RNA sequence: GCUCGUAGGUGGUUUGUCGCGUUGUUCGUGAAAUCUCACGGCUUAACUGUGAGCGUGCGGGCGAUACGGGCAGACUAGAGU
RNA sequence: UUCGGAGAUACUCGAGUGGCGAACGGGUGAGUAACACGUGGGUGAUCUGCCCUGCACUUCGGGAUAAGCCUGGGAAACUGGGUCUAAUACCGGAUAGGACCACGGGAUGCAUGUCUUGUGGUGGAAAGCGCUUUAGCGGUGUGGGAUGAGCCCGCGGCCUAUCAGCUUGUUGGUGGGGUGACGGCCUACCAAGGCGACGACGGGUAGCCGGCCUGAGAGGGUGUCCGGCCACACUGGGACUGAGAUACGGCCCAGACUCCUACGGGAGGCAGCAGUGGGGAAUAUUGCACAAUGGGCGCAAGCCUGAUGCAGCGACGCCGCGUG
């Protein structure tokens, strides 16, 4: 039936990812018929985005998640909220941001000055 | 590939000193050979050509790299020999050049080359780095107490430093402030020429 | 055991056919009419306005239209090997 | 065969075949009944084998031998030949 | 060689009307990748990710009627008597 | 307990029955000038396993068979017979509207009509297994979604008139048959039509597209990697099973070609991944791994996956750096 899967489409040794609502016969790089999502596993947490209000459509509506994108909704919180868990809130975490370009730069002008 | 021959007899041929200061040059200001002081015929493909010549070789960019250069400064918005001359001066080993951290183009390349310099605590070794706005061009914590590094340090005011770049005090690093528009790069050469050579 | 039963249709919006408005050109085919549309359309490189003709075969539920007769159709489900078109009415008719 | 599961089904592609042949032809040979009953003018048994034939039409649609919008299109017409008779 | 004529292409002045051509605007669609732009990540670059353009079109609704055309008339300069 | 045999009771499990999968994935461009493709619609003319959700239900019985065991035929491939045993296999009943027929209401329109309701008369289903004792997985009829698919139509993309008359189930109608469905799709009669100089009928060639190369653009050439779709699986035809079939690693028949034979008869299809021969100007390893992602089955642990992720090889191409 519909699965909402991975689709590989970065370099050699980069793997980029795309959380892409298809059907179950249909090779990875196929047509998708809606792509709601992207996964980067190369950061340093992780690069995890899902639409949230779309992710919601499909489930309410029968799409099975294959068990590694099962794993990312459980992470953003939009399979609790599904299901009715007590985990409905998103337990995902972003990286440190880092101090910018432009603040680095006035720092070297004031550290010689 | 690099070209590593006979300096100045790529100065000769373009009848133009390309390197700063040159005492085998102005003894012969003449193109080198046999037939060395006979008369040119003065083309009009001769200047374009030649005038391309005189970037290549002050830069030390071979024609596959720097045509690459031209596809895209075509395409870029303003004019062309600015932006041509823009982004060949972005160069991490013209960067060193011109912040009076060597003495000629050549060893400017092998510096970055070698690897004796950081960017945003970042280890490069490519002489084709294209700094942007706010770069810091750091030297490496090793490659102090060096010769060629501390001979770099007490001439620090023979050759004047561009108003794009920023040299500081006892940590020998750089500090990009904006990319180079047209009046602070030195001109041994017009930039035309150069993009009438590509029009033909 | 709460549920309703009968769960109502989402109600979808009903997509037209198209119509075209044409002559007669042949009758004497015992329900079936002819009907020659016609249309104007660009050429694709010099730009001149292309005047094509067509002929179509439309549904007679009652033989009445002579040669002449602006008619105009509607498509519909395939009703023979060829004939893909009904006459919805006619107007100014062959005189 | 080359495959393992192929030997399997082959052996019951075959028992399914047997099973569909029988069911279908119990079709042909009640519909046909009802033909001779229907063509004389009778409506005495016309009225009576429809009852059983569309009967067996039903069964043979449960079972998966024939589709159902196939024993509904031919109980629609068998029923229509009673009520011209 | 020259004329006559069939299909076709083309059409003077003017009033009214339909809105097919034309044109305005909006929703659906024009998959992703490639391509141009702008940033970001591989030491640079090729390569790669994201955002926006592009996709010259086509279908549905609502505006405009100058011009072309269809429909119903009028006029005498072209044409014929 | 012999010292190398007995004991299904018992987790685990060869062969076998049964469910699902095997129609996906992977390859190739021979055929096709066509609704094959691109694009935009139509389906009041349709199908849709597994998945999600609303409502009812999960009820009584019956007869066998594979395996096992004993035997016959054959050189083998394989196959006949007698006994014997189960089920979620199979078959027969009870009750259950979205099956049918007749007659009505209420809504809508785009002509056939469509959806929703009422009465009378006819009908159609199934199945249990497991449990450390709030393990748990299923079965069937139906309203509604989601996905996939079929069919029809508008417009679009080759050369040739030194191919100018093609067509008789051909064009249309009615009554039947057929189909998942409209339809000369098929059949019997009746009418005498249908296409064509805007290129019918024929001949040559060709998979199509997003794209790729060139160009100032308009155009011109092309369809290779990648991605969508189509077509084919030794050549030609044909059905079967199933929700779904060009059924690549299925069945039957005929043909060509290899191979076994005791001469009666049998076996095979790399345009899957590597690889060999051949042709040729010319194109690679009989590699590793299921760690990642996708798929199939199973409650699950898992098993399977030459899809895939990678590596080996060739300056074959682009990009980057050295030889100071
Ligand atoms: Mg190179
Ligand atoms: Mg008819
Ligand atoms: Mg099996
Ligand atoms: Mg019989
Ligand atoms: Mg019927
Ligand atoms: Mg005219
Ligand atoms: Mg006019
Ligand atoms: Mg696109
Ligand atoms: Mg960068
Ligand atoms: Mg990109
Ligand atoms: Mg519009
Ligand atoms: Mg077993
Ligand atoms: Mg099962
Ligand atoms: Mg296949
Ligand atoms: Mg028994
Ligand atoms: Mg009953
Ligand atoms: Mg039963
Ligand atoms: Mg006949
Ligand atoms: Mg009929
Ligand atoms: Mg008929
Ligand atoms: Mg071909
Ligand atoms: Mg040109
Ligand atoms: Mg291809
Ligand atoms: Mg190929
Ligand atoms: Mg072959
Ligand atoms: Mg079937
Ligand atoms: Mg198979
Ligand atoms: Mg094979
Ligand atoms: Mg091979
Ligand atoms: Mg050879
Ligand atoms: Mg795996
Ligand atoms: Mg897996
Ligand atoms: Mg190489
Ligand atoms: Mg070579």
């Amino acid at each position: 039936a519909v699965k909402i899967k991975l689709t590989r489409l970065g370099k050699i040794r980069n793997p980029q990812y795309r959380v892409a609502v298809a059907d179950a016969r249909t090779r990875r790089d196929g047509r998708a018929i809606e792509v709601i999502g992207r996964y980067h596993p190369k950061e340093e947490p992780s690069l995890i985005e899902i639409n949230s209000e779309r992710a919601q459509y499909w489930l309410s509506v029968g799409a099975q998640p294959t068990e590694p994108v099962l794993k990312l909704l459980k992470i953003t919180g939009d399979w609790q909220k599904f299901k009715g868990l007590p985990g409905a809130q998103g337990r995902l975490k972003v990286a440190a941001p880092k101090p910018s370009k432009l603040e680095v730069f006035n720092a070297a002008l004031a550290a010689a000055d | 590939a690099r070209y590593t021959g006979p300096v100045t007899r790529k100065s000769r041929r373009l009848r133009t000193d390309l390197v700063g200061g040159d005492q085998a040059f102005e003894k012969r200001p003449y193109p080198p050979g046999q037939h060395g002081r006979a008369r040119i015929k003065e083309s009009e493909y001769l200047l374009q050509l030649q005038e391309k010549q005189k970037a290549r070789f002050t830069y030390g960019v071979m024609e596959k790299q720097f045509r690459r250069y031209y596809e895209e400064a075509v395409r870029q918005p303003g004019k062309t020999g600015e932006e041509l001359l823009k982004i060949l001066e972005s160069r991490l080993d013209n960067v060193i050049y011109r912040a009076g951290l060597a003495r000629t183009r050549r060893m400017a390349r092998q510096l970055v080359s070698h690897g004796h310099f950081n960017v945003n605590g970042v280890h490069v070794n490519v002489p084709s780095y294209r700094v942007s706005q706010y770069d810091i061009v750091d030297v490496r914590d090793k490659s102090l107490n060096t010769v060629p590094f501390q001979i770099a340090r007490e001439t620090a005011g023979e050759r004047p430093i561009p108003s794009w770049l920023q040299v500081v005090g006892e940590r020998q690093r750089v500090l990009i402030h904006q990319l180079p528009e047209r009046a602070q790069i030195d001109v041994p050469l017009t930039e035309q020429l150069i993009v009438e050579y590509y029009s033909k | 055991v709460k549920g309703p039963k009968h769960t109502p249709r989402t109600p979808k919006p009903r997509g037209r056919r198209k119509t075209r408005i044409g002559y007669v050109v042949s009758d004497k085919m015992q329900k079936t009419i002819v009907v020659e549309l016609e249309d104007r359309m660009r050429h694709p490189l010099y730009g001149k306005i292309i005047r094509t003709t067509k002929k179509v075969k439309a549904h007679d539920e009652d033989s009445v239209a002579g040669i002449g007769d602006r008619v105009s159709l509607m498509e519909t489900r395939p009703l023979s090997a060829t004939k893909r078109w009904r006459l919805v009415e006619i107007l100014e008719k062959a005189k | 065969a080359n495959i393992k599961s192929q030997q399997k089904r082959n052996r019951t592609n075959e028992r399914a075949r047997l099973r569909n042949k029988a069911v279908k032809s119990s079709l042909r040979t009640a519909v046909r009944a009802f033909r001779e009953a229907a063509h004389a003018g009778d409506k005495a048994k016309a009225a009576e084998l429809l009852a059983s034939t569309n009967r067996k039409l039903d069964k043979a649609a449960s079972k998966g031998v024939i589709h159902k919008n196939q024993a509904a299109n031919k109980k629609s017409a068998l029923a229509q030949a009673l009520n011209k008779l």
